């Protein structure tokens, strides 16, 4: 189960603007900018922040407008990692790839199944002929996390 | 020479004879003077910069 | 928006001049630096991956 | 709690430049401002009503610290 959550402090930079509305503005874009796209610094896909608090004051620094300072938050985190075998919506079968939940996109490149199964243009069958287009195996530990529409690299062996 | 700013002390005169000091020495320096408070892009430690401002939350 | 980081303190020492080294992008060892017609020439002291001057 | 209780020329002149710059950048005006456009007359008209919620942060020489209120000090 994808079930995570991580609590970690992140800097935030106010405007002025969002004085009387803070909460409002701690997440209007310094916090909504990222909303579930891979993190780097933990692997992590921003679902939503819970809760966005500050410890205690705020501290406006000489000629700079904005106002720094820091944010609890947890995120809640859907981590499909290397060691687990995972599903996939099979909706177009191709040579290049194999392209769950409507919104997690996985790949499968070419030479990544068993080689004993040979395919027809159509549509594929595998070892004992059983068409399978359906969530089924699926083992991703090869993950893409750069490109803007990221990627779920699945795995069967 | 009694001094402990080598960014000071070297914007006044025989600035290489205080460096090759400061760097014989390893001698730290705290940009605590207007000098070293101007060479570093900083707001110097007197008059109007000399608190915080600390916006409440 | 500033880089927002501040300075607390700079001290003065000296190189290894073991980490000078990857502290460097490429040796020099052409000696005339300018070309023919006023250009950078390759290996020299003005060169193109010592920065576009 | 030690240190003088009145506000020194040099907060009265970083609390009203601060509080410029935030009105300029948008903020709320807590003042009923009457029709004027510079943004350091209307924060010498908060000074003067006494709102402004910033916290003068007086550093003493071995790092120590107090903060005071900027209404909780006598502007002259």
């Amino acid at each position: 189960s994808c079930l995570v959550a991580g609590p970690h402090q992140r800097h935030i930079a106010l405007s002025p603007r969002y004085l009387n509305r803070k909460r409002t503005g701690i997440r209007e874009q310094l916090d909504a900018e990222l909303l579930r796209y891979s993190e780097s610094l933990l692997g992590v896909p921003i679902a939503y922040d819970n809760i966005k608090v500050v410890g205690e004051l705020g501290d406006i620094y000489d000629d700079q407008g904005h106002i720094h300072l820091n944010i609890e938050a947890d995120f809640v985190i859907f981590c499909p990692e290397p060691g687990q075998k995972l599903m996939g919506i099979v909706n177009k079968v191709s040579s290049s790839h194999i392209g769950v939940h409507g919104c997690f996109n996985a790949s499968i490149p070419k030479p990544e199944q068993l080689s004993a199964e040979q395919w027809q243009t159509m549509e594929i069958n595998m070892g004992d002929e059983l068409e399978f287009e359906v969530f089924r195996l699926d083992s991703d530990a090869a993950g893409v996390f750069c490109i803007r529409g990221k990627l779920n690299i699945t795995s069967l062996q | 020479r009694s001094n402990s700013s080598p960014l000071q002390q070297m914007t006044f005169e025989t600035s290489f004879q205080f460096l090759k000091q400061a760097t014989m020495l390893g001698s730290h320096d705290e940009l605590r003077s207007p000098s070293a408070c101007l060479v570093v892009g900083k707001v110097v430690r007197g008059g109007t910069g000399l608190f915080e401002l600390k916006q409440p939350l | 928006n500033m880089p927002w980081r501040r300075l607390q303190g700079i001290s003065f020492g000296m190189y290894s001049a073991e980490e000078l080294k990857k502290l460097s992008v490429k040796s020099i060892t052409n000696p005339r630096y300018l070309d023919s017609l006023g250009n950078p020439s390759a290996n020299g002291l003005y060169d193109l991956a010592l920065g576009p001057a | 709690r030690i240190t003088t209780p009145y506000m020194t020329k040099y907060e009265r002149a970083r609390v009203l430049g601060t509080r410029a710059l935030q009105i300029a950048m948008c903020a709320p005006v807590m003042v009923e401002l009457e029709g004027e456009t510079d943004p350091l007359l209307i924060a010498m008209k908060e000074l003067k009503a006494r709102k402004i919620p910033i916290i003068i942060r007086r550093y003493l020489p071995d790092g120590s610290y107090e903060d005071w209120g900027v209404d909780e000090l006598i502007i002259t």
